[PDB]
């Protein structure tokens, strides 16, 4: 079931994976609502230079949108797995990270305050996904090819 | 049968679009080059490449009637000169009384007036007379004797700066990523229907802006025969276009001497005026030739009948009324705007069966009044020297008259003010159509689990 | 051969689909006549703003031409064939949608004249596309990594 | 070892084949240094000009990064290796196009005096590309589907 | 009897006194895809290799 955008913001990190293509088509392609800016045919002078000095705060907004997008979309690609929305990376959950075990997590917690636990352990998380993905592009499939 | 979807980028079908175009003019150095009003600041230097990609098998519907493209011609037009005369000098001191007079001494038929009036000199609490001569036609009285300008109550007569230059120079309307122009190439293409002979253009041809009236200077010829070309030509209001295969030349001049005067108005902003006729006072006018006009005639008459019938009597009239920019002929050349009195070439019947000129007369003024917006008007600077412009006529615009009786004599006249006809006579083979990538078709391929 | 930019638009649905790189860089990479937006250096003042009016209308159309080209290439990693120019998503034909078999279709027809036939139904072909890839990412994949 | 943006320049190509998410990341994602182009809060009138006259020249450099980097980035798509930092691509290398023996190329050689030798011939070599992709995706994988 | 020294053609300009002129460094940057080399040679003339 598709509950609209963040509707599964409640449900537990089990029950809000269902929904995964909502945030993000409505992350980009909510600017469907934006290319109205190409506006109706405007009168002659008398606030001729209105309609620029407000043309670019609607421009600042769409540009923005785009290229914050790309860039968390490439990371994907430093990791080894580009167009999946659910990738694994081969990378082992040290226990230092966090705790309970495995099942208290997908069964009674939600993503917003799971996300505030692992958020201070975030920028070593994604060190290591850069490193078991580099031992395997450049080492191992051009060995696996001449062996 | 059991099939499964298969997945298809960069598929080659269409939708109709409607966008807005890139002005892309043509372009060198122009180091010394005065600022042109039609492109600078406006257009990007040209693909010096457009590949003409003919289609097989396609037949598209074309409409020249509903096109947005000579509905966006008409916006920017009024556009580019509306953002160029920003920083131009208002011409506000010379709403003031003239001490004028004849020039000459013996009156045959005047055209010029000699004024007198006060003006500004460096510092500004000092005043001095100055004259200049101004056409009659510009010139309005009040009540030895006293007169003024023909707009000091309503307008802000806005001197068009000397720096500029206005200018017929080929635009080429492109579109961007997405976006495509197709092009018809079929020669019996009368403006509506099927076109069985398509292909797609990066860019169109260069046209030329010259902003005319009754009658299409240095446009685009037919390929075979005169072309006539109406919307739904039993109803009397639409506007009739012709085209000819062949061009019609015309010789057009002043030819009386001129100088300058450099009257000023204001600190770095000065005013320029008539000074001196140096030499004889004549009539500006313009020759046709006689022998290529009637037989030029010889052809619009020919497929004319076969929209009316054969057996009828068609013959040409002049005018009913109107300003001058609807009565006569409007130029833009050499920088100045003539408008020539064309009632000695739509004269003649036609009843179904070497170098002798024909001269028509010409007017002239220097307060113009484009699109009639209120409270706004123009303003030429006078050229040093005559003026000299050669010129082909390719095309008309007629109008059908059409009461109820019931005679079998039809009567065409010239016809006047509106400019989409200017430029729906030039872009009428074009269509923008939107490219759609995604496609999804039948198939037997199976992801493989 | 390669005719140009859409000049497969009258050939067969077989033997257009040898061109369909084609009208995917000039969908893009037609924007190299527009990179001469950066224009030639400017003289003084006298129409600076006029350099600036119509320098907003370039860029709604650099601008307009990206984001409408990402959110098409996007979808397609929502039906899990990203990259690829021919993809296939075991969702079955259904026989309602269309119509004759297979080969008359390969043969005879055009794109432009099959689209219209399948525009009636491309909403609730897309809506197949989505379900059957859901199916495969989170469900299938995270049972055979673990049987 | 990151040494940091073009660290590896005078590196060999096969010391500085290590370092490939460095120019990657830093050719899109330093534009962080520009998101700031959202400005402080700005004062009344009198430059209100100014204010958007500076903003084009800020937004074509912001706009003209982010469209020279996606048709560099397609360009993999249509070789058949899309994501992937390094991927190999099944061209025979015509012993026209260099020289001398796989070895004297990734020990005592760098990639700038590399690329002057090659820069004659890449028309070429990027003109077999798509073709060894297109032979693979439109017939072979279309026959080992039905057989 | 006296006037200023550009009545004939110019048009004096008065600086806004909300105004202010005065040197502050400017740091030339460049966009993303661009980068700046500096020379690090001492005995660089201004033409032909740097070799730092
Ligand atoms: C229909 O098309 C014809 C064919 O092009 C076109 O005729 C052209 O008219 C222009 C008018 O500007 C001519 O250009 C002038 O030509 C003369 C020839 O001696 C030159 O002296 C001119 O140079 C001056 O240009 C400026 C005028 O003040 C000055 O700034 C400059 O310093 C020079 O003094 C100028 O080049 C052009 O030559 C003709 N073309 C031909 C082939 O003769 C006609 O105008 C078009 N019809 C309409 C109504 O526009
Ligand atoms: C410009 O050219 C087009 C096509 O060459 C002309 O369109 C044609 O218009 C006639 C009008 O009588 C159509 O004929 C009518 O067809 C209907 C059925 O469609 C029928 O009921 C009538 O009895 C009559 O036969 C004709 O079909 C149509 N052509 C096509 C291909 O559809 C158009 O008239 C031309 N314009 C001018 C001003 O002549
Ligand atoms: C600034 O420094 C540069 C380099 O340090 C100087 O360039 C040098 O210019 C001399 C000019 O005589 C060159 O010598 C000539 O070489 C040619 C062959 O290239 C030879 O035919 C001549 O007989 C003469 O030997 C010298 O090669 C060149 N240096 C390099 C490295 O190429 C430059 O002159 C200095 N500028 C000034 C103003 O001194
Ligand atoms: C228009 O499309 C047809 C496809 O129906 C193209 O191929 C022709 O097909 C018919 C019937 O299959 C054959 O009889 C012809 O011999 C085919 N043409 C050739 C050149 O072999 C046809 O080529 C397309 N039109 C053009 C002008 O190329
Ligand atoms: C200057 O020329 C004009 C134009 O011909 C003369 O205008 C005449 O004005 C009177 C005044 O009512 C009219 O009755 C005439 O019909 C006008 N035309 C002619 C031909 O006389 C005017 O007379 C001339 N100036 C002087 C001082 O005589
Ligand atoms: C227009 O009128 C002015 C004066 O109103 C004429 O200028 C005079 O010309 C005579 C030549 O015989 C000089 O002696 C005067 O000094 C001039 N006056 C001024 C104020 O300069 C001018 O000639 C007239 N123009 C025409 C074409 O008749
Ligand atoms: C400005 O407008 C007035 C009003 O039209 C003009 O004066 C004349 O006024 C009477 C009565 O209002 C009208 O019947 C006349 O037709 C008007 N004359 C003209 C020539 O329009 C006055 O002349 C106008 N001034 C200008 C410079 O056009
Ligand atoms: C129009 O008038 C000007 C003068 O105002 C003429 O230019 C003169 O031409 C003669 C003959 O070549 C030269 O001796 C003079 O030096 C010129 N004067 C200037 C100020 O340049 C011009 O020739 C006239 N035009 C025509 C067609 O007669
Ligand atoms: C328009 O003017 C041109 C000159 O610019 C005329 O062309 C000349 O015509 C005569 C007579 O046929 C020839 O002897 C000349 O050789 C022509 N000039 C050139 C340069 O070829 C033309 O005849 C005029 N047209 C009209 C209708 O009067
Ligand atoms: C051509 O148009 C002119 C005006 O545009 C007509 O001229 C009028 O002719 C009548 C004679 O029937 C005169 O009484 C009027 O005074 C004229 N009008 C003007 C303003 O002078 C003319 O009738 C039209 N037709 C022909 C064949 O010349
Ligand atoms: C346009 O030209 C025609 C002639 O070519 C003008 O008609 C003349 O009008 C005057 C006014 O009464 C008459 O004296 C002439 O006899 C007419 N000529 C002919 C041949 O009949 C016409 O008036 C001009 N247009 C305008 C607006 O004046
Ligand atoms: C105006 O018409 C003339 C006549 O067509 C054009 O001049 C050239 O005339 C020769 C006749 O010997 C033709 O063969 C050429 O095709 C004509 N064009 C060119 C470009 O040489 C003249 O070009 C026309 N004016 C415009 C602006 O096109
Ligand atoms: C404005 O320019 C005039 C013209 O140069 C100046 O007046 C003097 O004019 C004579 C003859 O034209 C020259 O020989 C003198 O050199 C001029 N004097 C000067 C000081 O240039 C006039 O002074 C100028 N006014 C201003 C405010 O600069
Ligand atoms: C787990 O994390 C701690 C601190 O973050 C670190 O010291 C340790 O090496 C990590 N790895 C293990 C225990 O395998
Ligand atoms: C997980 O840990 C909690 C508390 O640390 C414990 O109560 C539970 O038995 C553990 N095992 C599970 C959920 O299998
Ligand atoms: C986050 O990091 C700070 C700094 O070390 C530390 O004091 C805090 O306890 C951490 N919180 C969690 C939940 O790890
Ligand atoms: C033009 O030529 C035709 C046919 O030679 C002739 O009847 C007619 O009188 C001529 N003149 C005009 C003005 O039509
Ligand atoms: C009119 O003339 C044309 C010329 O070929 C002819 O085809 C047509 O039948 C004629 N019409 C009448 C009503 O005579
Ligand atoms: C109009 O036609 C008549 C009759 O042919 C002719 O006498 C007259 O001169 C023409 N008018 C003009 C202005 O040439
Ligand atoms: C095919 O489509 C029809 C209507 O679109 C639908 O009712 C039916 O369930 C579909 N599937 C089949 C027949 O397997
Ligand atoms: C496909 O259907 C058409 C008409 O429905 C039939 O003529 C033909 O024999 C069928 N089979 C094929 C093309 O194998
Ligand atoms: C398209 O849908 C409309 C609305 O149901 C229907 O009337 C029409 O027949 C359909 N056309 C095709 C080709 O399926
Ligand atoms: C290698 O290149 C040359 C010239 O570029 C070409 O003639 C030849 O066919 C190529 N292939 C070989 C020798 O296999
Ligand atoms: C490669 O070629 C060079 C010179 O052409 C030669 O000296 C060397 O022995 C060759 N073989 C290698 C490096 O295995
Ligand atoms: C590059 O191409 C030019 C033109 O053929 C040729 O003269 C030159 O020798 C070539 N250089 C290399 C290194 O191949």
């Amino acid at each position: 079931v598709f509950l609209g955008f963040l509707g599964a913001a409640g449900s537990t990190m089990g029950a809000a994976s269902m929904t995964l293509t909502v945030q993000a088509r409505n992350l980009l392609s909510g600017i469907v609502q934006q290319q109205s800016n190409l506006l109706r045919a405007p009168e002659a002078q008398q606030h001729l230079l209105k309609l620029t000095v407000w043309g670019i705060k609607q421009l600042q907004a769409r540009v923005l949108a785009v290229e914050r997008y790309l860039r968390d979309q490439q990371l994907l690609g430093i990791w080894g797995c580009s167009g999946k929305l659910i990738c694994c990376t081969n990378v082992p959950w040290n226990s230092s990270w966090s705790n309970r075990n495995l099942s208290e997590i997908w069964d009674n917690m939600t993503w917003l305050q799971w996300d505030k636990e692992i958020s201070n352990y975030t920028q070593i998380i994604y060190g290591l996904l850069e490193e078991s993905q580099n031992q395997q592009e450049k080492n191992e499939q051009d060995l696996l090819a001449l062996d | 049968e059991n099939l499964w979807v298969t997945v298809y980028y960069g598929v080659p079908v269409w939708k109709d679009a409607e966008t807005t175009l890139f002005c892309a003019s043509d372009a060198k150095a122009y180091e010394t080059e005065k600022h042109n009003i039609w492109a600078t600041h406006a257009c990007v230097p040209t693909d010096p490449n457009p590949q003409e990609i003919h289609l097989e098998n396609v037949t598209e519907e074309f409409n020249m009637w509903k096109n947005n493209m000579v509905e966006q011609m008409h916006t920017d037009i009024i556009s580019l000169w509306d953002q160029s005369l920003k920083p131009c000098v208002k011409l506000t001191p010379l709403c003031v009384t003239l001490q004028c007079t004849n020039v000459t001494n013996a009156i045959t038929d005047g055209e010029l007036k000699n004024c007198s009036f006060n003006m500004t000199t460096e510092l500004r609490d000092k005043k001095q007379k100055v004259y200049s001569l101004f056409y009659r036609l510009d010139v309005v009285q009040i009540n030895n004797k006293e007169y003024r300008l023909i707009n000091c109550n309503t307008s802000a007569i806005t001197m068009v700066c000397p720096k500029l230059s206005f200018e017929p120079i080929p635009i080429h309307y492109c579109a961007p990523a997405g976006f495509a122009i197709l092009k018809c190439k079929d020669k019996k293409f009368n403006g509506t229907g099927p076109c069985p002979s398509v292909s797609t253009v990066q860019c169109t041809h260069g046209i030329k802006p010259v902003l005319s009236t009754q009658l299409l200077l240095n446009g685009s010829l037919a390929e075979e025969e005169v072309m006539i070309r109406s919307e739904n030509i039993t109803n009397n209001a639409k506007n009739i276009l012709v085209q000819f295969n062949t061009p019609v030349q015309i010789n057009c001049t002043r030819p009386l001497n001129l100088t300058r005067k450099s009257i000023r108005i204001g600190p770095g902003q000065a005013f320029y005026a008539m000074g001196d006729i140096i030499g004889d006072i004549r009539q500006a006018h313009c020759n046709v030739s006689k022998a290529t006009w009637n037989e030029t005639l010889g052809k619009v008459v020919k497929q004319l009948r076969k929209h009316f019938g054969n057996n009828t009597i068609i013959r040409f009239a002049n005018s009913s009324g109107g300003d001058l920019e609807v009565t006569t002929h409007s130029f833009n050349c050499g920088g100045e705007f003539f408008y020539c009195n064309t009632s000695g070439l739509f004269n003649s019947t036609w009843i179904s069966n070497s170098n002798d000129s024909i001269t028509l007369p010409c007017r002239i003024k220097m307060i113009i009044n484009m699109w009639q917006r209120i409270g706004q008007a123009m303003y030429a600077p006078p050229i040093q020297g005559v003026i000299r412009c050669v010129s082909n006529i390719t095309g008309l615009i007629l109008t059908r008259d059409g009461g109820s009786t019931n005679s079998t004599t039809e009567t065409f006249r010239p016809g006047g003010g509106d400019m989409r006809d200017n430029w729906r006579s030039e872009l009428y083979k074009y269509k923008v159509v939107k490219i759609e990538p995604l496609g999804v078709a039948p198939t037997r391929c199976k992801r493989r689990v």
